[PDB]
Formats: C-alpha cells, sequence, structure tokens
C-alpha cells in the first residue's frame, strides 16, 4: 500500500560498479515481487528483472543477465540491484516498481568528467539593430559538469518572454542556452544581465549584454 | 490495495 | 517477447475532450495490464491495474477496458493535469514489456517560429571557439527542420539542438540551435545562414549574417 523509496543520484566512472537500493514501506514486503526498470531517451523503458522476497525467486531479461544482480533483505525490507562494468550506455534513470507502485527513480551518470566551471557568453543582437517591436537577447553557458546550473535574467526580475533550453552533452560536458524577448525601447537603454550559478564548482557569473560595436 | 494478483509467478 | 503496440503515438487534444488510447498485445494477456502516466521530470504514476481496476486516488474520469489482445484507456474529460505521456504495461509473462507511449498535446492555431541568429561573442572568439546560435521560438506545431549553411553549403556536424516542452499559457514550442566551430574555421568563412522549415510556410524561413558585417 504505501510505497517505494530509492537511493540517491549516483555519479560513477567507467568500469566501476553501483549498488542501488529500494526500501518497501506500508505493505507486507514478502508477498510481492519487486521489479527493476531502466529508462533512457534512446531506448525508452526496459525491464531488467525482478525478485520475489518471499521465496527469493528471481527472473532477468536476457540482455541484463550477467550484468545485473538482484538481491533482497527481509530484515530491512529493502531490495537491491547491483550493476557491474559500467559504460556510458548504462547512464539512465533506474526505477523499482511493484507493478502498481513505482519508486521515484535513481539517476546514474557514467562519466570520466571532472567538475568544471562553465564559460558564460552574452549573446547580443546581430549588427544592424533591427527595427522591430521587440528584441531577443540570449545567453550561452558552455562546458560544465556536472548538471545542474541555474540561469536567471536581471536576477529573476525578468521572467516574461524567457526560454531556458534543457542542457545537452557535447564532448563530455554540458551545454545550456537561454533567450529573452523584451520590447524595443527597453534594450539597450535599460541594462539586461544574465545570471548563471553552478553550485558544484562554487561559481556565480553575471554577464551584461552590450550592443555590438 | 491490489493483491498478489499483480500476477505473482515468482 | 510479447509485443505491445500502443496507438496513437501522439495526440493533439482540447481541454474537456474525451480521449481514447489503445494497446494491442501480440498474444492474449489475460487482463494483466497496467496504464500509467509520466509527467516531464517525474516518476510514473499508475492509473489502472489488471486492465480495469482504478488505483486509489485516481479520478473516475479514467477507465480501462478490454480482454484478450485489445486494451483501452478512456479519459472522459481532459484536464490540464492529465497532460503527459501515457503507457501500457503487459505483466502476463516475462519479460515484462511496455507500449511505446502516447504523448498528449494541447492543440492550437498554427504559429510560425520567430527566428534569431547570433554571431559569436568577442569573449568566445578570444578563447579559440566560435558558436553560432539560432533561436526558433514560439511556434506550433512541434515539427521543425533546421539546416545550417556556411558560405552556401550545408554543414552537418557541430550542431546542437534543444527543445522546450509545450508552454502552459500559449501552447507553443521553442528550440535552440548551436553550431560550434573553432575560431580559425569561423574566421575562414563569411556568410552564416540558419534555415528553418515548418508547416506555416512553403519557402523556408532564413536568417543570416556576414562576418565582414553583412
Amino acid at each position: 500500500q504505501d510505497q517505494l523509496q530509492q537511493s540517491g543520484a549516483e555519479l560513477v566512472r567507467p568500469g566501476a560498479s553501483v549498488k542501488l537500493s529500494c526500501k518497501a514501506l506500508g505493505y507486507i514486503f514478502t508477498d510481492y515481487e519487486i521489479h527493476w526498470v531502466k529508462q533512457t531517451p534512446v531506448h525508452g523503458l526496459e525491464w531488467i528483472g525482478g525478485i520475489h522476497p518471499g521465496s527469493s525467486g528471481t527472473a532477468y531479461n536476457q540482455k541484463f543477465k550477467g550484468k545485473a544482480t538482484l538481491t533482497a533483505d527481509k530484515s530491512s525490507t529493502t531490495a537491491f540491484m547491483e550493476l557491474s562494468s559500467l559504460t556510458s550506455e548504462d547512464s539512465a534513470v533506474y526505477y523499482c516498481t511493484r507493478k502498481d507502485y513505482w519508486g521515484q527513480g535513481t539517476l546514474v551518470t557514467v562519466s570520466a568528467a571532472k567538475t568544471t566551471a562553465p564559460s558564460v557568453y552574452p549573446l547580443v543582437p546581430v549588427c544592424g539593430g533591427t527595427t522591430g517591436s521587440s528584441v531577443t537577447l540570449g545567453c550561452l553557458v558552455k562546458g560544465y559538469f556536472p548538471e545542474p546550473v541555474t540561469l536567471t535574467w536581471n536576477s529573476g526580475s525578468l521572467s516574461s518572454g524567457v526560454h531556458t533550453f534543457p542542457a545537452l552533452l557535447q564532448s563530455g560536458l554540458y551545454t545550456l542556452s537561454s533567450s529573452v524577448t523584451v520590447t524595443s525601447n527597453t534594450w539597450p537603454s535599460q541594462t539586461i544581465t544574465c545570471n548563471v550559478a553552478h553550485p558544484a564548482s562554487s561559481t556565480k557569473v553575471d554577464k551584461k549584454i552590450e550592443p555590438r560595436v | 490495495g491490489a493483491t498478489p494478483q499483480d500476477l505473482n509467478t515468482l | 517477447d510479447i509485443k505491445m503496440t500502443q496507438s496513437p503515438s501522439s495526440m493533439y487534444t482540447s481541454l474537456g475532450e474525451r480521449v481514447t488510447i489503445t494497446c494491442k498485445a501480440s498474444q492474449d494477456i489475460n487482463s494483466f495490464l497496467t496504464w500509467f502516466l509520466q509527467k516531464p521530470g517525474k516518476s510514473p504514476k499508475t492509473l489502472i491495474y489488471r486492465a480495469n481496476r482504478l488505483m486509489i486516488g485516481v479520478p473516475s474520469r479514467f477507465s480501462g477496458s478490454g480482454s484478450g489482445q485489445t486494451y483501452s484507456l478512456t479519459i472522459s474529460s481532459l484536464e490540464y493535469e492529465d497532460m503527459g505521456i501515457y503507457y501500457c504495461l503487459q505483466y502476463d509473462d516475462f519479460p515484462l514489456t511496455f507500449g511505446a507511449g502516447t504523448k498528449l498535446d494541447l492543440k492550437r492555431a498554427d504559429a510560425a517560429p520567430t527566428v534569431s541568429i547570433f554571431p559569436p561573442s568577442s569573449e568566445q572568439l578570444t578563447s579559440g571557439g566560435a558558436s553560432v546560435v539560432c533561436f526558433l521560438n514560439n511556434f506550433y506545431p512541434k515539427e521543425i527542420n533546421v539546416k545550417w549553411k556556411i558560405d552556401g553549403s550545408e554543414r552537418q556536424n557541430g550542431v546542437l539542438d534543444s527543445w522546450t516542452e509545450q508552454d502552459s499559457k500559449d501552447s507553443t514550442y521553442s528550440m535552440s540551435s548551436t553550431l560550434t566551430l573553432t575560431k580559425d574555421e569561423y574566421e575562414r568563412h563569411n556568410s552564416y545562414t540558419c534555415e528553418a522549415t515548418h508547416k506555416t510556410s512553403t519557402s523556408p524561413i532564413v536568417k543570416s549574417f556576414n562576418r565582414n558585417e553583412c
């Protein structure tokens, strides 16, 4: 009845191992199978296998047999999933499910990347300086690790007409970008600043968008 | 709320 | 491996409309089927189990049906909170298999993207890199093709594309396109061009600049 509680986000190196945990609460742990499922943008949702904590009986997808090890601990009402020899293809969200209930999922990121502060670039309109009603400014945040990054415009004051595009991987590091549209009067007489912060590397960068000479 | 009629075969 | 064929695969619907999603199994699965919904950046929520049992707490909109090989999920009157991806799951036999998903979008009048091109920044250029950015923003529907052109010819690598999700008030989508080269190759060419194709037009929507300053 109640639920599944998964272990935290894991960040491992290629060729290592992870052990993920899934705590069952609010129900008789030994009467239900616990199944592990993997989700990636590429392949979608795939079943790894499952254990029956009562009988100890297990079943595996032939694709994970040899890679994934499933175990259960009755005293702590916790199911475990071990993954060995990791590569970047194992980077995904892992979920434990009772079939009706789902845990919240653990993110496993396989990478060699070292923590690296982002570079922030102010994107100014193209020379000419259009005679439209509005102007679109932009801000590009390149090469950081790990995700996350928070980006704001004018310290959060500017919220209308903003788009912050999900980060993507480029040669092992993350790249993010964002745009704001403001009306013609506004910029450049008022100043528009892009604020980037990356908790992981203790960085906090502010970048004003100056017109191009 | 559902019973091991979540088709427990293990 | 039992195969599940979910359809349709994406639907353009209205608030208050009645929706019907289907799952066919490659053999008979004895009503051992679940229906679950997943919202962006969120864990799955099961709605129905054993083909037609509502799950505690799920609105009574939702309703499952079928037997044998063809299953259905009906949402009698769509509400904003219902937007996301829907999946069916067969648990008749191992391995467990899932349908491919059904994505729901609020339909709207067709809008062409409003395009902007941004030459590299001086600061990027002073570090060896050159990124050319193109924003195609506020359009509908989500289908869009982007081609990059350096001095008249297509460049297929170094491009990075990112999509926003449908936006809550005005129902349009947006995308970012970044072309990354080195300073040297950037400094070797003059005219950079962003080409966008979308239902709202015949001739593509083109944006450009010249490094000697257009």
